[PDB]
């Protein structure tokens, strides 16, 4: 009896079910329909979204460079961008007047006084919830190698670590305390020190002679403002409060240090801070700083105060703030409508080229023996 | 070193500590690769030639440094270790197969003694040099032995060489003169004598010694190969042989031509090393973009990072950007993959395994599959052409029959072959019903033949299917049918065919008994065993001559004399007294040989007729033999018996006088008739050699045997015709002729040749012959023995005799040693550019077939000398067109879309971190979450590709050798070529420009498109919107690619998209990560997430497909048109055929 014989299965003799992918004209013509058709409706579908969401992106650096002290003057074109449907209403964006002032503002203690920009913006047609409030940040590159990975995970998780883990830790210049002193600063990284300085005061909406009360507080909430896995990563600090220090710039607003009138921000709640330390990809990010679910913004010339507290124009950066109102989609990106609708638009005029090459003109008929380039 | 052996006090000259000198090797014999104690550096040293494994190992200890990105311990170190230790593990598996049959064969018995008083069985391994040792019947041969005594008298044993030298007919040895006597086993311990022998020489048939038989007082007995008992030799028609072991180990000519199984690489290992090599040159180009522009970047008192960041990794833009261009030639490793070679290994191993497991392949006579013994080389055989031959092992399975004869003028064949068969099918006639009618109709003269035989006398010994002259015209006429004149002819052949022989006979007891003829050749045991299949069988040789029993009744004959064969008679003969009271001489031998010692002047037609026949013979393929007698006399037998036996005694010259005697006696003779012997080949081996030149390959047939057996093994197999002209070259081994006289008449003969061939060997017709793929000139043979081959194959005449080679359709060498087989592969294989195959079953095959670039090896059962050291061994030659045509050419682009989507797949990997990079100032930060590029080549992409390589098919088991033109396309290497890689590069680029900045755009040109409004513009949350449709496209790129959608394959293209998806919704649903605590839940349920995953693979495999498809309609492939022709059908017949 023979007993090497090679099992006869379907498997270790390649006879595997399967489906030869001969690429017939019958084939391919069904393809390139089915592809074309699939692209182009949801192009039309992504372009439809695209255009159904609306927003205003106002820029605001000329306010410490050269916005006046006194009076309202007008903006110049190059910082209003304004993408609103219906145009040519009572108001009309692109008309956005703006002013600066120093103003002697309290924290703690102290009352330091910050430099403040007051924009006066209308809005020409109601927007429905869930207005979002993003600020923009040109020229900033949260994504270096040395950048991404300086901090303390569990400082931020809420802990007392030590002083020897964070003092060697991967936030290497910005670990200890600046001063004479060994404390150990609160959040050791430099991605906790550079957070956005500047402090959005909501849209005061001025009076439409519809409500003649001059203030319209449009209150926008800045909780539930991340994900809340975000929440559960974070939490209130183990630290004694004796050896913890704001790391070299949160000074101007810590003046004196973490105390029990100044205390260490816990970073459950401080949502703001849970937005930065998510680190964007690009270094023109956007970061979502307000929001609101449960009314609509009327069509009003509204006002906001924004303390510019970030000098950014010191290294050719540029900051703005954005209003946009979004859909399922996202917000305002008319870029995947036209890429679905060019992917399916040459789809299209390849399976129109291929259905009139393969059937109308030469059909060149299946497996002659004469291309077989050994019958030449 | 010529050596010296002592047998019972040793040479005082050699003293303790200085006897050991003339260290001789130990009998054993290792073919494999490695040693136990040398396996590491060899392999890794092998592994090594690699050249990728300097980079790799060089980028290992280079992330030691702790500055650069990834720490050392596991993430960098761990690939490295894993992979170099399981292709160490691959190959000394391989190797541990080769060395367990190694030693199986080194266990073989051996009757052994010097030290044991008796012959007891031991191993081969257990060989000393001089010790007495004593072999059987059919016993293969240890090592190198010298006669001492035998089982006959006067010292005769018979030995097949085959196995070394292709020759068939069993050689004669004699044991030297005195020392014969020791009939005993433990009477050899009072043998006291010397052995003066000279170092080993690879030549065959020279060698020289000397015995010192110490009243005796000094003998002196020279030895040539006549006391020589090869190694491969088997000794037959001799009891025992009481010989004496002279050489072991490598010492012997049967091992002194092969190296250590030189371990043989790819040939597509060397191409994608030179492609390794230029992917590293772009790495390294990149790379130091990225340094200067990180440098730039980093130098200045402007940007935010100044400000923000108090940063430099050093102090100088200069070192930031030295350190920069490390860490990035550390992110962008996989130019130069890593994942290549382990993916290479893994899919060579599989296809090896797979065409380990292929019934179409499994002979079951010896019981073993197609077993491959180099994994490594599975593709090669799709490239070659050069099919080297040999012919007494390979082609033929050296069995013999008697099929025809011409006795009288009258033929008597009644037979058919497939060689004839295939010759006329291929043709309009003759298509496939004449074979089997035709083949009817034998059957049919078959049983009538046997039916008249049992019309004669009763037959005990013929045995119906023990046959193969079936002739019912040569019945009827032995019978007395058509003639009382030809029927004694026909006896008279027929007890000629009974009387010229020297075979031994033996009865074989039980059923009817079938007597079995121990011969020295077995063409006149054919001869006989035909000649009692048609009556007048015979008996033993009673005490005077051969017994007859002829027609029932037994006949006695007194044989007077007979002249033994020869190589130079080309004829032998006998007289015997007949029981009519003359005495006759049969004299039989080749066809040229009794036409010159004819009567002349007699029998004008019946001995034009004979020739015409011989020729008619001699071109269908047979060993044509020509016997004639003659009414010898008795004074004139006496006085030839006189001057024979004068002559014998004449010690001096006494052969050449013996000659000259034998010469005056066999002059005046006549024509008896022409018998016409076939040597059988294989099955399907026309066939075989049809298919394999119809696909492209060339078949030199190069035998050792002699120059017109391989002429008539030429017109079997059909590579020789009836309309060819004839090359022989040929510089006669003149006597003592100059030798420079010798290179002059053989440059002579290659200048005309290559004249008529309207050119010469002028150098600048070897560069047009480098790129010359073509069937030459369908009608030239060139026959050329070894001689003339050694004398072609010296300075220059070489190139010269390269292009003659290349313009002749067939080539046939004759009587070529093994080394000079290895050096016409070498020739072929180094002189061109081309691929080569081996296919042997011998020691001289062994040397063809380590020097050939594949080596298969036949499991002829002749002692698996040549299968321990080939890459594959299969059991007959018609599987090598299953081999070739379907595990080659398969293999051979397997492997080629392989590497090449490979290559594609790791560039737009890279090419998509490079364009991230691009948009961070070139301070190289990952974006893939440090665990997607950890699991992305190992898991999310490996299988597709890998499966793609080892279990795709273009078009089908069988319609690969229904169309063998297809393997055209390998023959000249067309599917790796260095366009193919450089349009899968670009191919590869591209593709990651659009899957980087498509979702890039998507969730970075727009404030948080996430639906509800949150962050998903993150870095790594772009991570995955990049990291998912990258993989969908991968798998889509190499599943287009594919011709084959089978259940793996698009299993495994599922299986690795979902386990992506699956692998970051349960990675992100912990604290462990933290950069991915929940990134499902807010990646998925987005819908721009979905839209990317739709759009990107299709903008990343459109193209492509638009190519595939217009490259398919507006141009055509042959693989293209043959996949279109056997989908329909038009092949249908095969595959019902062949599957039932
Ligand atoms: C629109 C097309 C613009 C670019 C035209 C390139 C023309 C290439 C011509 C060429 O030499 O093709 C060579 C190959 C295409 O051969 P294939 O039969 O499909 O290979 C399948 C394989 N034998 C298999 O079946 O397994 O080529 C390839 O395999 C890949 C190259 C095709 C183009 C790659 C994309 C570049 C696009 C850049 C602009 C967008
Ligand atoms: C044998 C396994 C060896 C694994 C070793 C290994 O690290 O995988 C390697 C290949 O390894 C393979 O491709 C083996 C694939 C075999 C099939 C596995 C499929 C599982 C499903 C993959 O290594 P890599 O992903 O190329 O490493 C890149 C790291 N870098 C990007 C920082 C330079
Ligand atoms: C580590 C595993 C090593 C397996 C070694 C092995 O036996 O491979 C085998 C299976 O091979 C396979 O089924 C695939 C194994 C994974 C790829 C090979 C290992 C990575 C290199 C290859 O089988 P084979 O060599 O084709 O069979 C030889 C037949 N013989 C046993 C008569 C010689
Ligand atoms: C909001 O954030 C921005 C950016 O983080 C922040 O602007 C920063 O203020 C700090 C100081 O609080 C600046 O750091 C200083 O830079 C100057 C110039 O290089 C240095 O001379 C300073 O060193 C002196 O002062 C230190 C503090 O007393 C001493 O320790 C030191 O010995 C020196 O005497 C100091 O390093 C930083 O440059 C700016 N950032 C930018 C971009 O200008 C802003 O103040 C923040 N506002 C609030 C309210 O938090
Ligand atoms: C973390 O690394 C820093 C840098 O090496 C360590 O530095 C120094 O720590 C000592 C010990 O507390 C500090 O000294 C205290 O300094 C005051 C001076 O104001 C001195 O009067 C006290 O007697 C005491 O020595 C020192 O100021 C501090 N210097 C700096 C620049 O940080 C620090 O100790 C490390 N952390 C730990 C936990 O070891
Ligand atoms: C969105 O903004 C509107 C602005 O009116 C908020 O409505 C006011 O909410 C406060 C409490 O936060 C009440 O005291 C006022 O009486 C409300 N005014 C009106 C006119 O309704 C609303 O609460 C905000 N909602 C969210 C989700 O932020
Ligand atoms: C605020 O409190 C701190 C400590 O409690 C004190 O040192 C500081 O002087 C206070 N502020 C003012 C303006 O005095
Ligand atoms: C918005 O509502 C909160 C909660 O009552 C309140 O503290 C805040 O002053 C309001 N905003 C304005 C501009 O009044
Ligand atoms: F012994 Be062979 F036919 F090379
Ligand atoms: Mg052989």
């Amino acid at each position: 009896a023979p007993k090497n014989r090679p099992p006869n299965t379907a498997f270790r003799q390649q006879r595997m079910r399967a489906w030869q992918c001969v690429l017939t004209p019958k084939l391919i013509v069904t393809v390139f329909s089915i592809l074309a058709a699939i692209y182009l409706g949801f192009g039309a579908w992504l372009t439809y979204l695209a255009h159904t969401v609306r927003d205003l992106k106002i820029d605001y650096t000329d306010c410490l460079t050269s916005a006046p002290k006194d009076d309202f003057e007008t903006i110049p074109q190059n910082h209003i961008t304004a993408h609103f449907s219906a145009k040519d209403s009572t108001f009309d964006p692109y008309k956005a007047q703006w002013k600066t002032t120093e103003r002697e503002v309290q924290v703690a203690n102290y009352t330091d006084n910050r430099q403040f920009c007051i924009v006066r913006f209308n809005i020409p047609e109601d927007l429905q919830p869930t207005i979002s409030f993003f600020y923009y940040l040109e020229n900033f590159y949260q994504n270096h190698r040395r950048y991404v990975n300086s901090f303390n995970a569990k400082q931020l998780l809420g802990d007392a670590v030590d002083g020897k883990t964070i003092n060697d830790s991967t936030c290497d210049p910005i670990t200890h305390d600046p001063k004479g002193t060994g404390k150990i600063v609160y959040p050791c990284g430099l991605v906790a020190n550079s957070i956005f300085n500047d402090t959005f005061s909501s849209p005061l909406a001025l009076a439409v002679r519809n409500s003649s009360d001059s203030s319209r507080p449009y209150n926008m909430t800045t909780k539930g403002i991340a994900w809340p896995g975000l929440k559960d990563l974070y939490g209130k600090t183990s630290y004694s409060l004796d050896q913890i220090v704001p790391p070299p710039n949160w000074e101007r607003r810590y003046k004196y240090g973490y105390q029990e009138n100044n205390p260490p921000p816990d970073l459950k709640t401080d949502e703001l801070f849970q937005n930065w330390m998510m680190l964007a990809a690009a270094p023109n990010f956007y970061k979502l700083y307000q929001k609101n679910d449960t009314h609509p913004m009327l069509a009003g010339q509204y006002e906001i105060e924004i303390e510019s507290n970030f000098d950014v124009t010191v290294y050719k950066g540029r900051k703005a703030f954005v209003i946009t109102t979004l859909s399922t989609m996202g917000s305002r990106n008319i870029w995947p409508g036209i890429i679905f609708l060019i992917v399916g638009g040459i789809c299209l005029v390849l399976d129109i080229y291929f259905i009139l090459s393969f059937f109308i003109w030469r059909p060149r008929k299946l497996g002659d023996p004469s291309y077989l380039s050994w019958n030449q | 070193a010529p050596r010296k052996l002592y047998f019972n006090l040793p040479p005082e000259l050699k003293d303790e500590e200085g006897h050991p000198i003339q260290q001789f090797p130990r009998n054993k014999i290792r073919t494999a690769k490695y040693t136990p104690l040398s396996f590491i550096p060899k392999n890794l040293w092998f592994q090594f030639h690699n050249i990728a494994n300097i980079f790799f190992l060089f980028l290992v200890i280079l992330v030691i440094f702790p500055i650069f990105g990834g720490v050392n311990p596991g993430l960098n170190s761990v690939p490295l270790i894993v992979i170099i230790t399981v292709t160490a593990i691959k190959d000394a598996i391989e190797d541990y197969r080769r060395t367990i049959l190694d030693i199986e064969l080194n266990n073989a018995p051996v009757h052994r003694l010097s030290g044991k008083a008796r012959f007891h069985k031991d191993a081969w391994k257990n060989l000393v040099v001089g010790d007495f040792v004593r072999i059987y019947n059919d016993d293969e041969l240890p090592a190198d032995i010298i006669i001492l005594a035998t089982s006959d008298p006067d010292g005769a044993c018979y030995v097949e060489t085959k196995n070394l030298d292709g020759e068939t007919n069993l050689k004669v040895r004699q044991a030297l003169r005195c020392g014969r006597t020791l009939k005993h086993a433990r009477d050899c311990e009072r043998a006291q004598f010397v052995i003066e022998s000279e170092p080993p020489q690879p030549n065959l048939y020279k060698y020289n010694g000397a015995i010192r038989w110490k009243e005796p007082r000094e003998m002196s007995e020279p030895i040539g190969i006549d006391n020589l008992l090869l190694r491969g030799c088997h000794l037959r028609n001799t009891e025992w042989a009481l010989g004496v072991v002279v050489f072991t180990g490598h010492d012997t000519k049967i091992m002194m031509n092969a190296g250590i199984t030189p371990s043989k690489r790819a040939r597509i290992a060397r191409e994608l090393n030179f492609n390794v090599i230029c992917n590293f040159g772009i790495l390294l180009i990149m790379c130091l973009i990225a340094a200067i522009a990180n440098g730039i970047a980093w130098g200045k008192t402007d940007a935010s990072l100044a400000w923000f960041e108090y940063g430099s990794i050093g102090g100088t833009p200069a070192l930031t950007g030295f350190i920069t261009f490390w860490a990035a030639v550390i992110v962008f490793q996989n130019l130069v993959p890593i994942s290549l070679y382990i993916s290479l290994e893994i899919v060579r191993t599989l296809q090896a395994f797979f065409i380990y497991s292929d019934v179409g392949m499994y002979y079951e006579k010896i019981d073993q599959p197609c077993i491959p013994k180099s994994w490594n080389i599975s593709d090669d055989v799709g490239q070659i052409e050069y099919i080297f031959s040999d012919k007494t092992g390979t082609l033929t399975q050296n069995v013999m029959e008697f099929k025809k004869a011409t006795i009288n003028g009258q033929p008597y064949g009644e037979a058919y072959t497939e060689a004839q068969a295939g010759m006329d099918r291929r043709r309009g006639i003759n298509v496939e019903e004449e074979a089997k009618v035709i083949r009817e109709e034998i059957a049919a003269a078959k049983v009538r033949a046997i039916r008249g035989l049992r019309e004669l006398h009763d037959n005990p010994y013929l045995h119906d299917e023990d046959m193969t002259f079936i002739a019912p015209d040569f019945v009827e006429d032995l019978a007395g049918k058509n003639g009382p004149e030809q029927q004694q002819a026909t006896e008279h052949f027929m007890l000629a065919l009974a009387l010229c022989h020297t075979v031994v006979a033996e009865k074989q007891p039980g059923d009817p008994p079938k007597m079995i003829f121990k011969a020295q050749s077995p063409d006149e045991a054919a001869l006989v065993a035909t000649a009692r299949d048609m009556g007048f069988t015979v008996l033993g040789m009673s005490d005077g001559g051969i017994n007859v029993n002829v027609m029932g009744k037994d006949m006695h004959f007194p044989v007077l004399s007979i002249i033994e064969f020869n190589s130079s008679r080309k004829r032998m003969s006998t007289i015997v007294r007949m029981p009519d009271g003359r005495i006759l001489l049969f004299c039989k031998g080749a066809d040229s040989v009794i036409y010159s010692r004819l009567k002349k002047g007699e029998q004008a037609d019946m001995r034009r007729e004979t020739a015409q026949h011989l020729e008619m013979f001699a071109v269908e393929g047979l060993r044509t033999l020509c016997i004639a007698e003659r009414e010898l006399s008795e004074e004139e037998y006496r006085e030839w018996r006189r001057e024979h036996d004068l002559a014998a005694t004449a010690l001096e010259n006494r052969e050449e006088k013996l000659e000259e005697v034998a010469d005056k006696i066999e002059r005046d003779l006549t024509l008896l008739g022409g018998t016409a012997i076939e040597d059988r080949l294989q099955d399907g081996v026309p066939d075989t050699i049809a298919l394999l030149a119809d696909a492209g390959i060339k078949l030199w047939v190069l035998t050792g045997d002699k120059v017109e057996t391989a002429i008539n093994i030429g017109f079997s197999c059909n590579l020789l015709n009836n309309d060819m002209d004839l090359l022989r070259l040929q510089v006669n081994e003149s006597d003592a002729s100059t030798e420079d006289d010798y290179l002059q008449l053989a440059e002579e003969q290659l200048k005309t040749n290559l004249e008529r061939f309207n050119m010469t060997g002028d150098d600048e017709e070897l560069k047009r012959a480098r790129k010359d793929h073509n069937a030459p000139s369908p009608t030239y043979a060139l026959v050329i023995d070894g001689f003339t081959l050694r004398w072609v194959l010296s300075d220059s005449l070489k190139q010269k005799f390269l292009l003659l080679c290349k313009q002749c359709k067939s080539v046939l060498c004759c009587r070529v040693s093994p080394a000079q087989k290895a050096a016409v592969v070498s020739m072929v294989k180094n002189g061109l550019d081309v691929m080569t195959l081996s296919i042997g079953d011998g020691a001289n095959d062994v040397a063809m077939i380590q020097e050939a670039d594949v080596g298969v090896g036949i499991a002829g059962e002749e002692g698996r000398q040549a299968v321990m050291s080939s890459d594959f061994a299969i059991g007959q030659f018609r599987f090598l067109q299953r081999l070739v045509l379907v595990h080659g050419r398969w293999s051979y682009r397997r492997l080629a879309e392989t590497i090449s989507n490979f290559f594609y797949k790791n560039m737009i990997w890279t090419w998509s971190i490079f364009w991230y990079q691009c948009y961070c100032n070139f301070d190289i930060a990952y974006i893939f979450e440090y665990t997607y590029i950890l699991m992305f080549n190992l898991f999310f992409t490996s299988v597709p590709v890998i499966l793609m390589g080892v279990l795709d098919q273009d078009v089908s088991d069988t319609v690969s050798l229904a169309v063998p033109q297809l393997y055209r396309r390998g023959i000249e290497r067309k599917e790796w070529t260095q366009t193919k890689f450089w349009l899968y590069m670009i191919d590869g680029v591209y593709q990651s420009v659009m899957s980087f900045f498509i979702p890039f755009i998507f969730v970075v040109l727009t404030p948080t498109a996430a639906g509800n409004g949150l962050d998903v513009s993150e870095r790594t949350r772009l991570g995955a919107y990049i990291a998912h449709p990258a993989v969908i496209t991968i798998n889509g790129y190499i599943l287009i690619n594919t011709y084959r959608w089978d259940w793996l394959m698009l299993l495994s293209i599922v299986l690795s998209d979902v386990f992506i998806f699956f692998w970051t919704g349960v990675y992100t649903a912990t604290t462990y990560s933290a950069g991915f605590y929940q990134a499902a839940p807010q990646v998925y349920q987005e819908l721009t997430f979905w839209m990317c995953l739709i759009v990107t693979p299709a903008l990343c495999l459109l193209p492509r497909l638009v190519v595939k498809c217009i490259q398919k309609q507006r141009f055509p492939y042959d693989v293209d048109i043959i996949r279109e022709q056997a989908n329909r059908g038009d092949f249908a017949a095969a595959d019902a055929a062949a599957v039932a």
